[PDB]
């Protein structure tokens, strides 16, 4: 059960915020800031597993993240999700943005936020892991782009 | 980011170096990326050169071996036509701690010190700083370089040159002995930080090379005078510390105007200034007497700033103003600042000791103050009266009886000990409440603080020596309780105290004296301000602030009996 | 959408005003007849929600966008709808007609976006109203619809158990879906069902065994394998049946993450199975080998969780963990503090009567290399804990232990100085044959107390000085320079230490006086005894004048006593025996 | 003189770090953090804080600390006034002394720190 997907750069400016628990907008913002301060303070050689804060439902949840370039990709999961399972999910996610965006960068996360939500939905659905076969995932998003092209 | 720098695009390199500088400011490890940065140190873009040299300055001591691989590039950079590049290259060379770089560094420093640009000259002074920190065995030629540098007329170099002289050769006084005139004349035009350093060194030099107030000794004072109005706190404090340690006592009081003026500045500036003025006021009280009101505590200042102001007020207390201060102390006692409220309670007792004529009046402020509902105020008020009650071992019944009733509601360990201690000394003056006090504490001994426990054995023995007819069982109760206590200090006292008191079977000559030693009149404490210890330290220095001889303290000497030859110094 | 992005980027400090103007413009746009402009405003508003502004104000407009016949606007409307309504939004009731139209539609991808929207529409009322149709959608012909649909079930099951009762057999037969994505999604749903009430799925274990035999996509195995760890407490026998496919998987594992998940789960399985069947030591050996291969890898996450698994098996079977030694000693140097702390806990775990010395030597080399008063404090506390566990059970050369205590005394700035002092006192009093070395080291430190006086803070070096004073005064018989040590302890540099330090200092200075007076009187050196007495009478007043309570009391009474002893000595009195008896 | 700089935020973290010579670990600021734990507020931290091998001369203004590292004996008011001068120049260039401005212009911050201080002796 993925609580929420938080994506932000090294400066804490949000790039994605998709929640699977009913939280208010102010609560979402302070959550984003809390995870950013918890994660960015650690250097590159630190592990990617932080105990969850009080704003995401308590310590029962955990903050799992990966760093690419200057972007942070943090998944809020409880004690029931696999640490490296979620890590590999993040890896497939970022590679999905790389080839769906033709070498994605922060700028694509800024100007193409809706397509990134689409990528997340095709990968994870309401806190459930939907698709992990990368090739079929990109094929389905490309087909969706085909129906946008056709109509 | 490695491939990003390996790109031929200079803008890409610039962006990568800016990101690397950013993550350095974050404090992360960029030593792995050194092989990419060292490649473009010879780039033709000035901005990329500056960022690259910042990276090299930061990580030259981390990846020392790759820097060793590229020493010749730094050698070539030493001849760069732009001054900042020469300074940076010499800096990077100085950053290398390999025991082999030495002679190259020596030649680098020689060339830099001979080169015309003043900026690289002060950087070369810092270079001899670094080399002396690296290879102490080169100090002869380092001192030669310093002698060459000190002759330079530029002030920008002069400040750093004086610092390099001082940390490399503090004892070779003769180099500054030669250009006393040049330094004193430039001290008007030297930049403020250089002014502070030069003034400290000149104060030490005048303390060493002159006798009691010589035209040259006045020459220092003559030209240091205009700096007392300077806007820099360090400059004025340096001048003020100069006057205190050099000027005649009839003229050195002039600084009290500027030193007080600094108290209008920020918190940190006046924390040191209040610390210095506190020490100055002890030895020479009359200079800060006219500014007594300027040391009155304002509620806006923090605890540490206000507490120092209190200590200055104590040292300035006199029979002509003790009454004014005593009234002001009563105002500060009931302040919402509990930490400060404790300090003012301490201040009254210190002023009571200094002004012996108002001992009773100071008590009247405190004995009535003992009824305050504040747990911390009563904690220190009983402590301070204890000192005052100890000082006059008179039968002050109107005071001691009040504490004994209060003791049941006192929780602070030091205060509980003070009450038990006063009861122990005055057991015969209060023979009716003292026995009950021990009975109260004996039940609660196991929960008392370790400090408080000690006084109960002291109380238990003292009551035994005078009124053993009925407190003999109470004394044996409390001694047995302390015998099994966890802290070995109490087990040490109980072993000693029981031995002195109980075993009349082995009652030798020393044991019959036991009632004399415990009940011996206690001499008044020579309470000392926590600023008299600063009499051994120079004002305005770090060691004065910490009251400890800091690493690299430049100790002042005593005034010499006879002045060294003035004719040499011309 | 990108126009608002550029406007926000340009208006950094004026974000509030520009956002308010854009909100007014969005209010104007979302009430227009054209659904394209409304969808653009909905894109703007989804960006607004990500930025942190209330989405609930235009839920009706989001519905209006969703109602468009064009799926291009449908997707944006469904995204904002997933991010828009909550449990307290009755406005979501207007969605019902469009939700039913999209859900009953045979189009695969329109139904996909509809289910994506429904994933956040999961309320008891909507679940109760839509479960009837989505239960039929369970067995829809096209795979992708079912693949999202089973997750939509999982939502409904969470919110509508009355459909969970009959559709549970439906998911059971769904478990054999031929399309790999569909069956994988069904597995994910059924596991997240089993995680809440695991008892109702022990009979479903053979289906999971068939799954794991047939499955190839790693994430599926990860999920089911963790849940296999989950049911092992309820029924160890499924783990007994499962260990052989477990072992086959670990031998066939190629993904490091999946490898970790299997090895941790077989630790759990073997913990369950050890209750009455202690014959799985071969599986234990293989899983420790796998943990080693995991931890040797250079990626810190793999190493961290592998080390955590070795910690669990150390609680389980440390007999094989103790052989790692140098491996953990190298992982000690990693730059992450958490992995280092876990390594320290492992060092605590495997410290033994044979390897305590080596482990502590490496730990103290690191504490010399360690940085951070917090880290230094935990490291020294752990050193004392591993040395002092079970009353110093695993230490044989106590002289080395006092040496390492003195080495810790070098750690200026420690907040655990009292712990060090208590350790020195305990090891000095408890064991007698090492009292000589303890006294020698402490007296050496007292001779350097002019250097140790630099730290007068509480719980600092002063408590070390307290320990020194106590064990030199009490055990003065083993001192080699009692006159020198008492002169050092009466030095004026002492006069700046906190109260009880000076107090015990004086109380043991008088003990040294007793000892040295006994020595000089026994040999008949009256002049030396007089010299020592006059030395102390000339030094104690320096402490009597002190303002702190107990030190002043001690100094005053002891000084008066020493004056009286000098008076008796002027009368030719053998006072040495009685002064010694004062502290015997 | 002043050896390294450690700007420290309100929450008690290392906001910014700069080093001029041989780098002192960030573990030098844990003494300052212990002092803050002992201090009642941000106004009760003494400007000069002793460490076993360094000295921490710190100022607090504009809701931000300017912590500098001192190894050799130095005039405390020298370093304090230099810190306040660098803060004044920070405000002059930024327009306001704030956490966000420094976080955004780290590069200009490093340029200013290098321009003000050259190998231990402040001079411009």
């Amino acid at each position: 059960m993925i609580k929420a997907i938080l994506i932000f750069n090294n400066h804490g400016k949000p790039r994605l915020s998709k929640f699977y628990q009913p939280y208010s907008e102010d609560t979402q913002q302070q959550i984003i800031r809390e995870t950013f301060h918890l994660v960015s303070k650690r250097d590159e050689n630190v592990c990617n597993f932080l105990e969850g804060g009080l704003l995401i439902g308590g310590s029962d949840n955990k903050l799992i993240y990966r760093h690419y370039a200057t972007l942070y990709f943090v998944f809020c999961v409880d004690s029931s999700e696999s640490e490296l399972g979620i890590l590999d999910l993040i890896q497939v996610f970022v590679e999905t943005l790389d080839k769906c965006f033709e070498n994605v960068c922060e700028l694509d996360l800024i100007f193409h936020v809706d397509k990134v939500h689409n990528i997340l939905a095709e990968m994870v659905m309401g806190g459930m892991v939907l698709e992990t076969n990368m090739n079929e995932i990109v094929t389905q998003i490309d087909a969706q782009n085909k129906l946008e092209k056709s109509e | 980011l490695k491939q990003m720098l390996e790109s031929n695009k200079d803008s890409a390199k610039l962006d990568a170096m800016k990101r690397i500088v950013g993550m350095i400011a974050k404090g992360k490890n960029a030593s792995e990326l050194f092989p990419a940065v060292v490649k473009n140190v010879a780039s033709k873009n000035i901005e990329i050169k500056k960022l690259v040299y910042v990276y090299l300055v930061r990580y030259a001591e981390e990846q020392q071996d790759l820097a060793l691989l590229s020493i010749s590039t730094f050698q070539r950079a030493l001849k760069d036509p732009n001054q900042l590049i020469r300074a940076s290259a010499l800096r990077v060379l100085s950053s290398i701690r390999v025991p082999i770089i030495v002679p190259i560094m020596m030649l680098a420093i020689k060339e830099a010190s001979a080169d015309l640009s003043p900026y690289v000259r002060k950087n070369a002074a810092h270079a001899i700083q670094k080399l002396y920190s690296l290879d102490p065995e080169q100090k002869e030629m380092l001192i030669e370089v310093i002698e060459k540098l000190l002759k330079d007329k530029s002030t920008l170099v002069a400040g750093s040159v004086v610092m390099a002289f001082e940390e490399v050769c503090p004892d070779r006084i003769d180099l500054i002995h030669k250009n006393y005139r040049k330094l004193c004349n430039l001290l008007v035009d030297v930049e403020e930080w250089g002014q502070v350093v030069i003034i400290h060194m000149l104060t030490r030099y005048a303390r060493t090379q002159f006798v009691s107030p010589d035209p040259d000794h006045r020459l220092l004072i003559r030209n240091t005078k205009p700096l007392l109005q300077s806007r820099n706190a360090a400059v004025v404090m340096a001048v003020a510390q100069l006057y205190w340690h050099i000027s005649p006592k009839s003229e050195a009081g002039i600084i009290s105007k500027s030193l007080v003026r600094l108290l209008r500045s920020n918190r940190e500036v006046q924390y040191i200034v209040l610390q210095n003025i506190a020490t100055m006021s002890i030895q020479r009280k009359g200079m800060f007497e006219p500014y007594l009101k300027s040391f009155y505590v304002r509620s806006t200042d923090p605890t540490m700033i206000k507490t120092l102001k209190l200590e200055i007020l104590t040292n300035l207390a006199n029979e002509a103003n003790i009454s004014t201060l005593l009234r002001e102390f009563q105002t500060y006692v009931k302040s919402q600042d509990k930490q400060f409220a404790a300090a003012t309670i301490q201040t009254i007792g210190r002023c009571a000791t200094n002004i012996l004529e108002v001992t009773d009046t100071c008590l009247n402020g405190l004995v009535c103050l003992l009824s305050n509902r504040d747990e911390i105020v009563v904690a220190e008020s009983v402590v301070v009266i204890k000192k005052l009650l100890q000082m006059q071992p008179a039968q002050h019944g109107e005071i001691i009886k009040h504490m004994a009733k209060l003791l049941d509601s006192i929780t602070v360990p030091v205060a509980r000990a003070s009450i038990l201690w006063l009861i122990g000394e005055n057991c015969e003056r209060v023979p009716k409440i003292a026995p009950d006090v021990l009975r109260k504490m004996a039940k609660s001994f196991t929960s008392e603080d370790d400090l408080v426990k000690l006084q109960i054995l002291n109380l238990g023995a003292k009551l035994y020596l005078t009124n053993s007819k009925q407190t003999k069982l109470l004394t044996q109760y409390i001694l047995n309780l302390g015998k099994y206590d966890q802290n070995y200090d109490i087990r040490d006292r109980t072993r000693f105290i029981r031995q002195l008191i109980v075993p009349n079977v082995k009652s030798g000559a020393l044991s019959k004296y036991a009632k004399k030693i415990f009940l011996a009149q206690k001499p008044a404490p020579l309470l000392e301000s926590p600023f008299k210890d600063r009499d051994h330290f120079q004002l305005g220095t770090l060691s004065h602030t910490l009251n400890i001889k800091a690493t690299g303290y430049l100790e002042l000497s005593n005034w010499p009996e006879v002045a060294p030859d003035p004719s040499v110094r011309n | 959408l990108q126009d608002l992005v550029r406007g926000i980027r340009n208006h950094k400090e004026d974000e509030a005003k520009y956002i308010s103007q854009c909100i007014d413009e969005i209010k104007q746009e979302l009430k227009q007849d054209n659904i394209a402009v409304k969808a653009n405003a909905v894109c703007k508003l989804t960006y607004l929600q990500m930025l942190g502004y209330d989405i609930s104000w235009a839920a009706f407009n989001i519905i209006e966008v969703m109602s468009a016949s064009k799926f291009t606007f449908k997707r944006i409307g469904y995204l904002a709808a997933s991010q828009s309504f909550h449990e307290g939004t009755d406005v979501i009731m207007l969605t019902t007609n469009q939700i039913r139209k999209d859900l009953s539609s045979p189009s695969q991808y329109d139904t996909g976006v509809a289910l994506t929207g429904l994933s956040c529409f999961v309320t008891p009322d909507l679940a109760r109203d839509l479960a009837n149709d989505i239960m039929t959608l369970m067995s829809h012909t096209k795979p992708y619809i079912r693949k999202k649909a089973v997750l939509i079930m999982y939502k409904v099951f969470l919110k509508y158990p009355e459909s969970l009762r009959p559709a549970f057999p439906r998911l059971k037969e769904k478990l054999e879906d031929p399309d790999p994505g569909v069956q994988s999604a069904a597995v994910n749903v059924i596991c997240e069902l089993a995680r809440r009430n695991p008892k109702n799925y022990l009979s479903l274990a053979p289906l999971f065994f068939k799954l794991m035999t047939s499955s190839t996509n790693n994430w599926v195995l990860i999920k089911i394998i963790k849940l296999f760890g989950a049911l092992t407490p309820l029924e160890p026998r499924l783990g007994k049946k499962l260990i052989e496919p477990l072992t086959n998987l670990i031998h066939s594992t190629s993904a490091m993450s999946l490898l970790y998940e299997c090895v941790n789960t077989v630790i759990a399985v073997l913990i369950s199975l050890s209750s009455g069947m202690p014959n799985h030591s071969a599986s234990i050996q293989l899983c420790v080998q796998k943990l080693r291969i995991l931890i040797e890898d250079s990626d810190q996450n793999l190493k961290y969780l592998g080390l955590l698994a070795m910690s669990k098996i150390l609680k389980t079977h440390p007999k094989s963990v103790q052989s790692h030694k140098d491996l953990i000693l190298q992982c000690l140097d990693d730059k992450d503090e958490s992995i280092r702390l876990r390594a320290l806990d492992l060092l605590y775990g495997m410290v033994s009567k044979k390897n305590l010395m080596e482990i502590v030597k490496k730990l103290m080399t690191h504490v010399d290399k360690a940085e951070g008063t917090t880290y230094r404090d935990e490291l020294l506390t752990k050193i004392i804990d591993i040395c002092s566990q079970s009353n110093y059970q695993y230490i044989t050369n106590f002289e080395w232990y006092i040496s390492i205590l003195v080495e810790l005394t070098r750690l200026e700035g420690t907040r655990h100085g009292h712990l060090i002092a208590a350790q020195m006192l305990d090891v000095a009093i408890r064991v007698k044959a090492i009292r000589k070395f303890a006294v020698s080291q402490m007296s050496a430190l007292l001779d350097s107390a002019h250097l140790l006086a630099s730290s007068t803070q509480r719980n600092g070096i002063c408590e070390v000085l307290y320990a020194a004073a106590w064990i030199c005064g009490e055990f003065s018989e083993h001192l080699q320079e009692p006159h020198h040590t008492l002169e050092a302890m009466l030095r004026p540099r002492v006069t700046t230490l906190p109260g009880h330090i000076q107090a015990v200092y004086v109380q043991n200075v008088v003990k040294l006086y007793a000892s040295i007076l006994q020595q000089k009187e026994q040999a008949g050196e009256a002049e030396g005894a007089q010299a020592v007495t006059q030395l102390m009478v000339d030094r104690l007043p320096q402490f009597v004048q002190s303002a702190d309570l107990e030190v002043q009391e001690r100094a005053s009474c002891i000084l008066q006593l020493v004056k009286h002893i000098q008076k008796l000595q002027a009368k030719d009195v053998p006072v040495a025996e009685e002064v010694s008896a004062l502290f015997a | 003189m002043i050896h390294s700089l450690f700007l420290i935020n309100c929450s008690g973290d290392i906001f910014l770090e700069k080093h001029w010579k041989s780098v002192v670990s960030q573990s030098v600021c844990d003494y300052f953090f212990e002092a803050q734990e002992k201090a009642a507020d941000v106004e009760n931290v003494p400007p000069v804080i002793s460490t076993p091998h360094h000295y921490l001369i710190s100022i607090y203004r504009d809701k931000l600390f300017f912590v500098s590292v001192i190894q050799t004996e130095v005039p405390p008011l020298f370093v304090i006034e230099f810190l306040h001068r660098v803060a004044d120049t920070f405000q002059d260039y930024f327009g306001e002394c704030s956490e966000a401005a420094i976080k955004d212009n780290v590069v200009i911050v490093y340029e200013l720190l290098e321009e003000m201080l050259d190998n231990g002796f402040p001079l411009a």
